[PDB]
């Protein structure tokens, strides 16, 4: 199989700790949900071809500016993500994330995720966002979002319900393809 | 890693590594706490064992069958050998603080009441001092690392089969000598992440509440000491470019 290697990116609210766990678990974290993701190399075939994914997080390096970019070289994939029941993390998409994946990851694909998409329908989810007069992030704003940062595509996926998850993981596969 | 250990820290939690008549015993913010304590350790058991592949698998391996250039194998792996000497020392308190905690009887039931003073040893005096200074030396050294081995890798044919022959084994997958690298690097950031979480289950006793808030103003004071301590090496890299 050919290598290819995944970086997933975003704010520590993202979800994309519980998104990397859930995807290269097998059996489903009922007991206990990992603080941490160490690495992972996934086996994936997708449209006839065989990758070996190697999978990786930022989670920990939000705050240090010269140990996080150590986690990209030779990526092949970026995986964008922002959490739904939280439109700062959004927000933070356009100027923060965006212009250090392309200084770092020139020519890179980058997938904006739009992560736990089951609270857009949750009831505590939209009343404590009614407080600060937010609501969940709306598909069309996902993929506005995606759009204007010249992201290769707009997915979305719920780490706890697993919709969408393998989904996510093979079209990334796709994009470092290409 | 050594067997007695590797089943000590099979299970996917703590709750699943005690026996379940132990488990009934205890109240669940307790459980929880612990399952968290057990992730630390597993990932500290993790971690010198990413370091013991780069010694003794690659290291030793291209010292022992290689004809390479001298001090290549050390512009491959950068301060290893201290790497593996302070987390094995910091492993070894943590195993034998587990092992102190055991019931009579009992190789797997066991409950770790202080874990905050332990974390404030190790990063805090020589101990810290010495983890910063090994971690600015190896992260400023990681760039030319991964280029070191990707120009051996396609101008050397001998360690293109060599490296074939050592990460071929099933246990090897996410362990080839780039992955090592990065894996050692990412370590020190997870430690806040598991001390904030172990913290937030630990209100029960003041003592410990207290401790483990030390802890984690201390990690994270090594980690900025560390992020501000690096400036990247290039093989190659001219004064003029450094001094600009
Ligand atoms: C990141 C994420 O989607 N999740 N984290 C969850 C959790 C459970 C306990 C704690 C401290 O955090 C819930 C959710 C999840 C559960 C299973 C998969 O994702
Ligand atoms: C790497 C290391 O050991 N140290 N980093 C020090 C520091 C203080 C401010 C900054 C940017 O870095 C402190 C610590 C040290 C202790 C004794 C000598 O150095």
């Amino acid at each position: 199989a050919i290598r290819k290697k995944l970086v997933i990116v975003g704010d520590g609210a993202c979800g994309k700790t519980c998104l990397l766990i859930v995807f290269s678990k097998d059996q489903f974290p009922e007991v206990y949900v990992p603080t941490v993701f160490e690495n992972y190399v996934a086996d994936i075939e997708v449209d006839g071809k065989q990758v070996e994914l190697a999978l990786w997080d930022t989670a920990g390096q939000e705050d240090y500016d010269r140990l996080r970019p150590l986690s990209y070289p030779d990526t092949d994939v970026i995986l964008m993500c922002f959490s739904i029941d939280s439109p700062d993390s959004l927000e933070n998409i356009p100027e923060k994330w965006t212009p250090e994946v392309k200084h770092f990851c020139p020519n890179v694909p980058i997938i904006l995720v739009g992560n736990k998409k089951d609270l857009r329908n949750d009831e505590h989810t939209r009343r404590e966002l009614a407080k600060m007069k937010q609501e969940p992030v709306k598909p069309e704003e996902g993929r506005d979002m995606a759009n204007r940062i010249g992201a290769f595509g707009y997915m979305e996926c719920s780490a706890k319900t697993k919709d969408g998850v393998r989904e996510v993981f093979e079209m990334a596969t796709r994009a470092a393809l290409q | 890693s050594m067997e007695m250990d590797e089943k000590d820290f099979a299970a996917d939690s703590w709750s699943l590594a005690v026996d379940s008549s132990f488990l009934q015993q205890h109240k669940k913010e307790v459980m929880k706490q612990q399952d968290v304590i057990y992730e630390l350790i597993q990932t500290e058991l993790h971690h010198v064992r990413t370091l013991k592949i780069m010694t003794r698998l690659f290291r030793t391996g291209m010292l022992e069958e290689l004809h390479l250039e001298p001090g290549v194998v050390q512009g491959l792996f950068p301060c290893v050998d201290e790497l593996s000497d302070i987390h094995t020392r910091f492993l070894s308190q943590l195993l034998e603080r587990r092992r102190q905690a055991l019931c009579p009887g009992s190789t797997r039931n066991f409950v770790i009441h202080r874990l905050g003073d332990l974390l404030i040893s190790q990063f805090s005096g020589p101990s810290a001092e010495q983890m910063c200074k090994t971690y600015s030396e190896f992260c400023s050294r990681h760039s030319k690392a991964l280029k070191l081995y990707k120009e051996l890798y396609a101008r050397d044919k001998r360690f293109q089969q060599f490296i074939r022959k050592v990460t071929r084994p099933a246990v090897l997958k996410r362990h080839g000598v780039q992955e090592c690298i990065l894996l050692v690097t990412q370590r020190i950031t997870k430690y806040p992440l598991l001390i904030s979480r172990i913290l937030q289950h630990s209100h029960g006793i003041e003592e410990e509440r207290q401790d483990l808030t030390t802890a984690l103003g201390l990690v994270k004071e090594l980690l900025s000491n560390v992020d501000e301590g690096i400036y990247q090496l290039e093989k190659g890299a001219r004064l003029q470019e450094i001094y600009n």
